[PDB]
């Protein structure tokens, strides 16, 4: 039951190979980790941190896995420098905007996650410099326009909860995509695995199934109209 | 709830329409006679019968999900609703046009009005 | 949804060719795993061999169709992990599919098939009864075997005749109503 | 792609020269042809009129063999006797370590 | 009949967990092999490495998805074996499935799909073009990879409700025939 941790309570440990902190609610600042330059993994959940020091990628050069979920992170500083970083998870935070240069040069990034945030504006070139990113997660957010440049290598993706996302995506940019979960099934009509499926209730290209059925309803409509109008003429 | 209500009024309607047609049949005076009113009487009789002749299956397919005992593909209810919901309407004018001498008299009147127009 | 499992016993001829003898099995694709087709060698695992968080002692190669035999639920009153947790841990370890013998812990069937909004990309199959005892008998007797998980495609669409014959009674009955009124009309004529 | 009548990038060489040995090299999944003037250790050059190919030295305990069963030199711990590998020099023969082979 | 192929790579984490990155492919289940689903590691083989009748040099383990790249048909004017012979030999070696790159020898497609009354229990897939060059590029680059082959189930039965419209025209036209005669009858009445 860790409640509070001293601000400068982890510096100078020049060989601290890992650091995990959970439940430290009373913490309100990022720890003063200067000097500790051998953190392969890092975790800080359930804490009131607002921002991040900018020299983070310049200090923990060989940082590999990072997680900052369940925090009050609002503004994302530049992540250029953590050239060995693989997973980032910032879910359940107050992140509201994404700039172009935030993910500049994350060569080895594999897993990304920003779900349950307030992000609505993604710069077009946000993912241009990305490497072999496989899972991207921006579910439960306020996205309206989704850039896709430099994303063809993705394998799994989710957008569920993005109600403002009323548009679709071009399959030309999702060559290797396997699993997808979009808020509206119509966004999946363009394409392998999808959620929710485009069932017969909501077709893709023809509202009336196949041909000769459209002809059926055509004939029904013409005969109904003509006979009805003649009936009105005769009656009234 | 709305589907149950619409069915409830549908069954009550079908019952009372059947009862009324039975009452019309029981009327010997209008039955044995060749009165012109009986023409449209039978006309609305066939219309009222075919209304659920074509809508009762739609009700069956709407309650099919409620029964949730048979694996029904979406396409089957889709097709039956798209074909059998507008069906009871689009054929009634044809039936009145081609199965009622009263309409023929009305059409003669329409021809007279067109010629005098 | 049923799973068709074949266990292949290959024997190395000295010349280099392989002779195979296969045995059939049938399970049920559990909801926790996507209903797909997998293939890999059988690696039986103890139930308690999955909770441990030090995998470095048992780094297995990829594509191993793990097999677990669940035991008396009261025998483990303090469950280290849920069944879905075991499946997730196995898939993390490089398993391509997971098979559970629930012959002794039948509640595991509903535990797997219950509402879990985190389905696994690899199939999960639970067997029980004669198939389960057969699988246990082969596993604890042979040396190397390769299991294959087959998902039979669906069956014929009997929906064809359904609505045309349905419309057949509809048309027949509608005409029957029409002729019954015509019969009344003929009665008036007489 | 040296000494190759027809070299493809994916499959390496596919038809060695007239007087050359066509040998298949295994590396990871990649398998590709090669042309050598003499087959490497553990293989014996088998000539042919169409294409000359190397084959594995089937005789056990062998590192270089002249034919399918005649080993020019066995591994350590096995003296050479008529091209065959024996740990001990049999009767009528005594070990000779200087050349590591069975002498009278 | 189309075959969907996933090429999965690994990165063994020191902790013991496995990380994967998959790539898609599409081929055609050739008639020579039964359309099924198979899985196994990729073992590329030279075309000339199959006809040899001494496997003892290179005995492989069971369940390996072999890959072959066929070449210019004139480059082998004296064909060591037919393509079906190559597939049979590969299956003898313990291959669980075989994939051919026919990008350079297109006639192999009809050679495989032609009348051969000896189908193989394991699927045979031929690819060509962009997918073929992608597969060759990955094979000669990576170190370990596992290929998964999937047989997509058939699509929806539109056969369901095509008769409903077919009988609809039929009933409507028959009504048209009857009603036209009634129109003639009304003309006689006038």
């Amino acid at each position: 039951p860790l409640s509070f941790v001293g601000n400068s309570a982890f510096h100078n440990l020049s060989d601290l190979h890992s650091l995990v902190i959970r439940g430290a609610s009373m913490v309100q600042q990022f720890p003063n980790l200067t000097g500790t330059v051998h953190l392969e993994s890092l975790t800080l959940t359930g804490t009131k941190i607002s921002s991040i020091p900018n020299n983070l990628c310049q200090e923990q050069k060989m940082l590999r896995t990072l997680d900052l979920s369940y925090n009050n992170i609002r503004d994302l500083p530049s992540f250029n420098g953590c050239h060995a970083l693989e997973e980032i998870s910032l879910q359940r935070n107050q992140i509201y905007q994404i700039k172009e240069g935030t993910f500049q040069g994350l060569i080895s990034l594999r897993i990304l996650d920003l779900s349950r945030n307030l992000i609505h504006e993604i710069h077009s070139r946000a993912f241009a410099t990305l490497g072999p990113i496989t899972n991207l997660d921006v579910s439960f957010n306020e996205l309206t326009s989704f850039p896709t440049e430099g994303l063809n290598g993705l394998n799994q993706l989710k957008l569920v909860g993005n109600f403002k996302l009323k548009e679709a995506l071009a399959a030309k940019d999702f060559v290797n995509l396997r699993s997808l979960s979009v808020p509206y099934a119509y966004q999946c009509c363009a394409f392998i695995h999808c959620t929710p499926s485009t069932g017969a209730f909501k077709p893709c290209e023809y509202l009336l199934g196949s041909w000769m059925i459209r002809l059926t309803v055509w004939f029904i409509f013409l005969v109904a109209l003509f006979f009805n109008l003649l009936v009105i003429l005769t009656t009234f | 709830f709305t589907v149950t209500l619409v069915l409830l009024n549908s069954l009550a309607f079908l019952l009372m329409a059947v009862i009324y047609t039975k009452l019309y049949c029981n009327l010997e005076k209008e039955d044995l006679s060749e009165n012109s009113q009986s023409s449209m009487i039978k006309h609305v009789a066939w219309l009222i019968f075919t209304n659920c002749i074509f809508f009762c299956p739609v009700a069956f397919f709407s309650f099919a999900p409620l029964i949730t005992a048979i694996s029904i593909s979406p396409e089957i209810m889709k097709s039956v609703t798209l074909i059998f919901f507008p069906l009871p309407a689009c054929l009634n004018p044809v039936l009145y046009v081609f199965f009622n001498p009263k309409f023929k008299e009305d059409w003669k009147l329409l021809k007279r009005r067109v010629t005098k127009k | 949804e049923t799973a068709f499992v074949e266990v292949v016993l290959f024997e190395s001829s000295p010349s280099g060719d392989y002779t195979t003898y296969t045995t059939g099995l049938t399970g049920r694709f559990s909801r926790a795993g996507a209903t797909l087709s997998a293939e890999g060698e059988i690696v039986q695992m103890h139930p308690l061999g999955l909770c441990n968080n030090n995998d470095e002692e048992d780094l297995y190669e990829y594509g191993w169709v793990g097999v677990v035999k669940l035991e008396q639920p009261e025998l483990d009153p303090k469950p280290c992990l849920t069944v879905l947790g075991k499946a997730k841990r196995a898939v993390q370890r490089g398993a391509t599919a997971v098979i559970f013998d629930v012959s002794e812990n039948p509640e595991a069937i509903d535990q797997l098939n219950q509402g879990s909004e985190d389905p696994l990309k690899r199939p999960v199959v639970y067997v029980k009864g004669a198939d389960a005892i057969k699988l246990m008998n082969i596993v604890n007797k042979q040396k190397v075997a390769r299991a294959r998980i087959q998902h039979r495609p669906p069956r014929q669409p009997t929906e064809y005749f359904d609505m045309g014959i349905f419309l057949a009674f509809f048309v027949v009955v509608s005409l029957v109503c029409l002729i019954l009124l015509v019969k009344i009309k003929l009665k008036q004529r007489r | 792609c040296k000494g190759c009548l027809s070299c493809s990038k994916d499959n390496g060489c596919s038809r060695c020269q007239q007087k050359l040995f066509f040998f298949l090299r295994r590396e990871g999944m990649r398998q590709y042809g090669e042309c050598l003037h003499s087959c490497p250790s553990g293989y014996y050059g088998h000539r042919a009129p169409d294409m000359n190919r190397c084959a594995r030295c089937r005789i056990e305990n062998c590192d270089s063999c002249f034919s399918k069963d005649f080993c020019t030199k066995c591994k350590v711990g096995f003296y050479l006797h008529r091209g065959r590998c024996f740990d001990e020099c049999p009767d009528g023969f005594a070990p000779l370590e200087e050349t590591m082979e069975c002498v009278e």
